[PDB]
């Protein structure tokens, strides 16, 4: 049984910046890929990046300058952080295994 | 840019069988696209079920069934329950990226 579980941070304030982690489980985060998915309250999925079982890491083009996914291999964390927050930000961020798809629960990011 | 289309919605019965199809915009989707399909249950819960275009997730019961039909891809249920009610979500391998539909909302009466 595999296991993914985002771990981020509570409400966030406009200006300021969010993290969150994923601590991923049950295999080797460098045989897969994680991606960093998400949806505005009510309304679609919408991809944010991803993180090469490699290393290599590539960023939906739009949210190219805000973003950087990462990833401890030792801690199996993977890391990813937007810059600049604002209203339309708040959702639930996701991220998901490669090769499955194997989803995380999420965790609803406001921003006041 | 790439859109991804789906039906909004659709509606069955149970036994019945139900076909969900993933398409492109830019043009036939292809294994190259690695078609995804993704079940949302309510209170956020996202389950996979296809993987690869049509590989069952190890999970996915086996009633769910992946594949390319003609320019698109396609999610179908071989005899359906009411518990499959749900939004079904597909994305798209552009290559580097991955695009999500729209989302086909499935009701089951
Ligand atoms: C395009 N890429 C490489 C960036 C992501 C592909 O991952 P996937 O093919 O969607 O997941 C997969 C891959 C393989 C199997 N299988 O059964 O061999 C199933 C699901």
């Amino acid at each position: 049984q595999v296991q993914l579980k985002e771990s981020g941070p509570g409400l966030v304030a406009p200006s300021q910046s969010l993290s969150i982690t994923c601590t991923v489980s049950g295999f080797s985060l460098t045989g897969y890929g994680v991606n960093w998915v998400r949806q505005p309250p009510g309304k679609g999925l919408e991809w944010l990046g991803m993180i090469w079982g490699d290393g290599s890491t590539d960023y939906n083009s739009a949210l190219k300058s805000r973003l950087n996914i990462s990833k401890d291999k030792s801690k199996s964390q993977v890391f990813l952080r937007m810059y600049s927050l604002q209203t339309d930000d708040t959702a639930r961020y996701y991220c998901a295994r490669d090769y499955g798809p194997y989803w995380g629960q999420g965790t609803l990011v406001t921003v006041s | 840019q790439a859109v991804v289309t789906q039906e909004s919605a659709l509606t069955t019965s149970p036994g019945e069988t139900v076909t969900l199809t993933c398409r492109s915009s830019t043009g036939a989707v292809t294994t190259s696209n690695y078609a995804n399909w993704v079940q949302e249950k309510p209170d956020h819960l996202f389950t996979g079920l296809i993987g690869g275009t049509k590989h069952r997730t190890p999970g996915a019961p086996a009633r769910f069934s992946g594949s390319l039909i003609g320019d698109k891809a396609a999610l179908t249920i071989t005899g359906a329950q009411t518990e499959d009610e749900a939004i079904y979500f597909c994305a798209l391998w552009y290559s580097n990226h991955w695009v999500f539909g729209g989302g086909t909302k499935l009701t089951v009466l």
